[PDB]
């Protein structure tokens, strides 16, 4: 960070919020991570 | 042309209501919530070989399946007379097209629940004064009647008479050479649905010819050295999607019509139909045969389900009954690769080689059938998958019989 | 009206034609294949009677 | 003889004589073909 470098994952949710929104440091646990219930990955080509 | 289509509704197995709830109704593709000359329509516009089923619908016999307790939960005509209507749902007037929300000011009676209701369909005298226009629901009834008469797998018909293919099939038929099974399902089904065609008419006889020659083909009896009449259907490596069919034209050694008529309704008791596009394809492709001309004769009681037994004119048990050979998917490919090999098509290594290749195949259709029961019950509301239990899959009926019947339909 | 010899050769043609016809969908297999998976497409294509 | 089609009520819908006899009023069958012209998206496999 101390270089802009943040690392894990970057999450697209739609949240529409009133309260202080928080990009980096992220309270609680992140929803849906890989390989969670249902949650399906992009084959390679990522083609639809 | 032809009006006096007897049907019944499906099974509950158990379950309250009928298996969908209201939002089946505007997801159904094509005409809006319109059931009539649906079933084909996601498959309207092909983009790869990959079978087509999403989230709700697991399955490719899934879309169908649904709209078969959907269409049934709406037919109080032709076993009422009235209209009624299920849960605030009701077809905007006597033609019956699309289901809209039941209207005010005058709203029909509330359909009283019921399993297995019979359709006698003059009942309804609506639909004989109004046949050129409420056409296709005929065809779409006998589809939903013989999905009803079977808990595992649609029951059609094979047939072929004692004399050669007319010339004026022979003629109709060159026309449908590079066509795969699957598109010879949709081609067949759209054309007995949409306006009423005759019993004797030359797309009828030729589509009829060109289901029962695609099961000697299924069973490997009209393979490329062995024409029925010039038409077989090639089959490519199981394992590089065994769905390709077409109907390929060759000038070999010809079969030779049987001394008599081998009128048989068949069904696939493996619970392997539901994810197969080649299965369904085939089914339904008899199916439009059936439709135009209702059932040469009644079906045997012999096995079906505890609810088809003894219909009012489908199901019967004396001796103006066909006889039903069911079969197996697995055994039958498995059975289908022996017959090339006894001829010189594939090399005696080829044959050990294609039943690996396909029972892997085949087990992925059983791999995904049971993850999908699971996921989607029964008791939930709907029904995509048909409860099929894991106690089948591979318990083959008589299949062996059925091969037996296409070495005498075509000897 | 139309000579059965003609009738005939025509019924013939349609026969060459339908002969060589290649199911449109199986298309994008044979173009995903004869790339070898480098490249990979779809071709949308409404089936017809 | 010529038209066996159009004459005779025992015709059968395509049948010919050839070989023998070239008959006039037949049965054809207009066609009414389309010629689909494929043209899809394409993605790339993505280096990894």
């Amino acid at each position: 960070n101390l270089f802009n470098v943040a690392r894990g994952n970057l999450y697209l949710v739609q949240t529409a919020t009133n309260g202080n929104w928080s990009p980096m440091a992220p309270v609680a646990a992140p929803p849906f991570v890989r390989g969670g219930p249902n949650v399906r990955v992009v084959g390679r080509f990522g083609t639809i | 042309a032809q009006r006096q289509f007897f049907g019944l509704t499906y099974n509950f197995y158990g379950q309250p209501a009928p298996l969908f709830d209201l939002n089946d109704l505007q997801e159904l593709a094509g005409c809006y919530a319109r059931p009539w000359t649906s079933r084909f329509s996601h498959l309207a516009i092909s983009t790869g070989s990959l079978p087509v089923w999403s989230a709700r619908y697991p399955s490719v016999a899934s879309r169908n399946i649904v709209v078969n307790t959907l269409l049934g939960a709406h037919l109080n005509p032709f076993a009422g007379g009235q209209i009624t209507s299920h849960q605030g749902i009701t077809w905007r007037d006597p033609v019956l097209s699309s289901l809209a929300p039941v209207p005010a000011i005058q709203p029909p009676p509330v359909w009283a629940v019921a399993e297995n209701v019979l359709l006698d369909s003059n009942n309804y005298p609506t639909y004989v004064l109004n046949l050129s226009s409420m056409w296709p629901i005929n065809q779409d009834v006998h589809i939903m009647t013989m999905w009803a008469l079977s808990d595992q797998g649609p029951i059609y018909h094979l047939e072929v008479p004692v004399d050669p293919m007319p010339a004026a099939t022979t003629a109709a038929l060159m026309a449908y050479t590079g066509v795969p099974i699957a598109h010879l399902a949709q081609t067949a089904y759209r054309f007995a649905g949409q306006l009423p065609q005759s019993p004797d008419s030359t797309m009828v006889s030729t589509i009829r010819w060109l289901s029962a020659i695609w099961f000697g083909s299924l069973t490997g009896r009209l393979n490329r050295s062995r024409t029925c009449n010039g038409f077989y259907f090639e089959f490519a490596k199981p394992a590089l999607n065994p769905d390709q069919a077409v109907l390929k034209w060759n000038d070999g050694a010809r079969a030779a019509p049987p001394a008599a008529a081998q009128s048989s309704y068949i069904r696939c008791i493996s619970p392997h139909w539901q994810h197969q596009i080649v299965e369904v394809a085939g089914a339904l492709m008899s199916q439009s045969v059936t439709a135009v001309t209702g059932l040469p004769a009644l079906i045997d009681e012999a096995t079906l389900p505890a609810w088809s037994q003894g219909v009012a004119n489908l199901t019967g048990n004396g001796q103006g009954v066909v006889p039903c050979l069911d079969y197996n998917p697995v055994p039958m490919a498995a059975a289908r690769h022996l017959q090339w090999r006894q001829d010189g098509l594939i090399t005696a290594a080829q044959e050990a080689q294609l039943n690996n290749d396909y029972t892997a195949y085949a087990l992925t259709i059983e791999r995904h059938l049971t993850a999908m029961l699971v996921a989607n019950p029964i008791a939930a509301g709907r029904m995509p998958i048909q409860p099929f239990n894991a106690a089948d899959f591979g318990q083959a009926g008589q299949t062996a019989a059925a091969v037996a019947l296409a070495q005498a339909m075509f000897v | 009206l139309c000579d059965a010899l003609t009738l005939h050769i025509r019924e013939t043609y349609i026969m060459l034609l339908r002969s060589m016809h290649q199911d449109p969908t199986q298309i994008v297999q044979i173009v995903n294949e004869c790339a070898n998976n480098l490249l990979n497409s779809t071709i949308p294509i409404s089936l017809r009677p | 003889l010529r038209w066996p089609g159009l004459v005779d009520p025992n015709y059968r819908v395509g049948t010919n004589d050839l070989p023998n006899r070239i008959t006039l009023y037949n049965s054809l069958y207009r066609y009414n073909f389309t010629y689909p012209t494929l043209d899809g998206i394409m993605y790339v496999r993505s280096a990894t």
